[PDB]
C-alpha cells in the first residue's frame, strides 16, 4: 500500500503550466508599470523574469533528479540542512503560505467567476465567500475519489488558460493589423519591477512536491520543465505586448483588473468571457495547490515530522485522504479572517528564500557527495548565477518593503515550541499518549485509511 | 506511530462503521449542495449594480 505513480509527461505540464499561469499574468501587470514608469521596460523585466525563472528551474531538475523523495524545496531542505531548519519550512507552509495561497486564489476565483452578473460594482461579499469555499470542497472531492480525475481536471484548467491567453494574444496582432518610451534607470525602482514579475512566474517550484507520483522522473521532470517554461515565457510577454496594443500607459497605471479593461475594450457584445476565463484559470490554481500541497503535508508525516494521522492512505483508493482533508480544513479558517494580506506581502519572501537555500544546499550537496548517481547536471555557472540574483531580489526588495515583519517574526518562530514538544520530545506525558493513539484509531476508522509500507 | 492494515480492517468493516462512513460522506455531500443553495440565494436577493 503506497501512492500508485500516475503523473504522466503531459499531466506533469499542465501541473506547471497549471500553477504558474493562475491570476498574475491578469491582474499584476498594472504592478510592474506602476515601478517600471514604461512599457519599454515593461516588456524587458516581463522577459528577464522568464530567463531567471528557466535557470532557477533547470537547478531544480538537478534537486528534482537527485533526490525522488519529493517533499518538493522542504525535501531538497532536509537532506542538508537537517530536521529543525526544514521543519519551521514545513510549519510555515501548514500554517500560513499554502492555506492562505489556496484561499486568496479562491476568492480570485470568485470574484471573477462573479463579475459577469456584477458589471460595475462590487460583488456581495458573503457570497463571494461562500463561492470561494464551493471550489476549495469540490477540488478536495475531485482530489480524494481519483488522482487519474484530479489530473484530467488539471489538463482541462491548462488548456482552459492557454485558451484565454491564445484569445488575448490573437486580438493583439489583430489591433496591431490595423495600425517603448522614457524611462527610468534606478536600481532602487529596477528590483521592484522585476520582484513584480516574480509573482506572475511564481510555481515552477511546485511539481517537485509530486515527483514520487511521477511515473519516469529522471527523463519526466526535466523534461516538463523545459517543455513548460518556455511556453509560459513566450504567452507572458505576448501577453504583456497585447495589452500595450490596447491600453494607454496612464489606464494600465489606473487599472483594477487589465484584463476585464482589455477584454472590455475588443469584446463589448460578449466580453464576459475574460472575466469567466479568469475566473477559470483561478479555478485550476486551486486544484494545482491542493493537490501538490497535500503531497507536502503526506511526505512531511511520512519523513516522521508531523502527526501520523496524514500519512495514512486510503487503501481501496489510493489517495492520502487525511493530508488532501487537513489542507482542504486548514483553507477554510482563511475565510474566517478579514484581510491579512499584509503578513502575506511578508511570506511571499520565505518562499525565495526557500529556494535560495534549497539550491545553495544543490551545490553542498554536490561539494559534500560528487559520489551520487545525477541522471542530468547543470553548469555550475547557472546556480552562481542564479543564487546571488535570487538574493538580490530578495534582500534590496525586503529593505524597500519589509512590510509586517514584527508579525511575520512572531509567526516563524512559534514553530520552534512545536519542535520541541512535537520532534525532539522524549514523549514523558504518557496520558496524552493514549489520546493521540485513540484518536489516531477514530481517525483511521472514520476514514478508512493505512499507512504507507515502505 | 504506525498500526497494521490486518489489525485495522478486522473493525473498519463492522455494520455501525460502515453505516456511519455512508451517513457522513453522504451528509458532507449534502452539505455542498447546501452552500450551492445559499450562494444562489444570496445572489438572486442581492441588488444589481447601477445603470451606466
Ligand atoms: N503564479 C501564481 C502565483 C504563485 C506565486 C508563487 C508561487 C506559486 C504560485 C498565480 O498567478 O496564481
Amino acid at each position: 500500500v503506497t501512492l500508485q505513480r500516475n503523473i504522466t509527461l503531459l499531466n506533469g505540464v499542465a501541473i506547471i503550466v497549471g500553477t504558474i499561469i493562475g491570476s498574475g499574468i491578469f491582474v499584476t501587470p498594472t504592478g510592474v508599470l506602476k515601478e517600471a514608469g514604461s512599457p519599454g521596460l515593461a516588456l524587458v523585466v516581463w522577459a528577464a523574469c522568464g530567463v531567471f525563472s528557466i535557470v532557477g528551474a533547470l537547478c531544480y531538475a538537478e534537486l528534482g533528479t537527485t533526490i525522488s523523495k519529493s517533499g518538493g524545496d522542504y525535501a531538497y531542505m532536509l537532506e542538508v540542512y537537517g530536521s529543525l531548519p526544514a521543519f519551521l519550512k514545513l510549519w510555515i507552509e501548514l500554517l500560513i503560505i499554502r492555506p492562505s495561497s489556496q484561499y486568496i486564489v479562491a476568492l480570485v476565483f470568485a470574484t471573477y467567476l462573479l463579475k459577469p452578473l456584477f458589471p460595475t460594482c462590487p460583488v456581495p461579499e458573503e457570497a463571494a465567500k461562500l463561492v470561494a469555499c464551493l471550489c476549495v470542497l469540490l477540488l478536495t472531492a475531485v482530489n480524494c475519489y481519483s488522482v487519474k480525475a484530479a489530473t484530467r481536471v488539471q489538463d482541462a484548467f491548462a488548456a482552459a488558460k492557454l485558451l484565454a491567453l491564445a484569445l488575448i494574444i490573437l486580438l493583439g496582432f489583430v489591433q496591431i493589423g490595423k495600425g517603448f518610451e522614457g524611462t527610468k534607470l534606478d536600481v532602487g525602482n529596477i528590483v521592484l519591477a522585476l520582484y513584480s514579475g516574480l509573482f506572475a512566474y511564481g510555481g515552477w517550484n511546485y511539481l517537485n512536491f509530486v515527483t514520487e507520483e511521477m511515473i519516469n522522473p529522471y527523463r519526466n521532470l526535466p523534461l516538463a520543465i523545459i517543455i513548460s517554461l518556455p511556453i509560459v515565457t513566450l504567452v507572458y510577454v505576448l501577453t504583456n505586448l497585447a495589452y500595450f496594443t490596447t491600453l494607454s500607459t496612464e489606464q494600465m497605471l489606473s487599472s483594477e483588473a487589465v484584463a476585464v479593461d482589455f477584454g472590455n475594450y475588443h469584446l463589448g457584445v460578449m466580453s464576459w468571457i475574460i472575466p469567466v476565463f479568469v475566473g477559470l484559470s483561478c479555478f485550476g490554481s486551486v486544484n494545482g495547490s491542493l493537490f501538490t500541497s497535500s503531497r507536502l503535508f503526506f511526505v512531511g508525516s511520512r519523513e516522521g515530522h508531523l502527526p501520523s494521522i496524514l500519512s495514512m492512505i486510503h487503501p481501496q483508493l489510493l489517495t492520502p485522504v487525511p493530508s488532501l482533508v487537513f489542507t482542504c480544513v486548514m483553507t477554510l479558517l482563511y475565510a474566517f479572517s478579514k484581510d491579512i494580506f499584509s503578513v502575506i506581502n511578508f511570506f511571499s519572501f520565505f518562499n525565495w528564500l526557500c529556494v535560495a537555500l534549497a539550491i545553495i544546499g544543490m551545490i553542498w550537496l554536490r561539494h559534500r557527495k560528487p559520489e551520487l548517481e545525477r541522471p542530468i547536471k547543470v553548469n555550475l555557472a547557472l546556480p552562481v548565477f542564479f543564487i546571488l540574483a535570487c538574493l538580490f531580489l530578495i534582500a534590496v526588495s525586503f529593505w524597500k518593503t519589509p512590510v509586517e515583519c514584527g508579525i511575520g517574526f512572531t509567526i516563524i518562530l512559534s514553530g520552534l515550541p512545536v519542535y520541541f514538544f512535537g520532534v525532539w520530545w522524549k514523549n514523558k506525558p504518557k496520558w496524552l499518549l493514549q489520546g493521540i493513539f485513540s484518536t489516531t484509531v477514530l481517525c483511521q476508522k472514520l476514514m478508512q485509511v493505512v499507512p504507507q509500507e515502505t | 506511530t504506525g498500526l497494521s492494515k490486518e489489525e485495522l480492517l478486522k473493525v473498519a468493516g463492522s455494520p455501525g462503521w460502515v453505516r456511519t462512513r455512508w451517513a457522513l460522506l453522504l451528509l458532507f455531500w449534502l452539505g455542498w449542495l447546501g452552500m450551492l443553495a445559499g450562494a444562489v440565494v444570496i445572489i438572486v436577493r442581492a441588488p444589481r449594480c447601477r445603470e451606466l
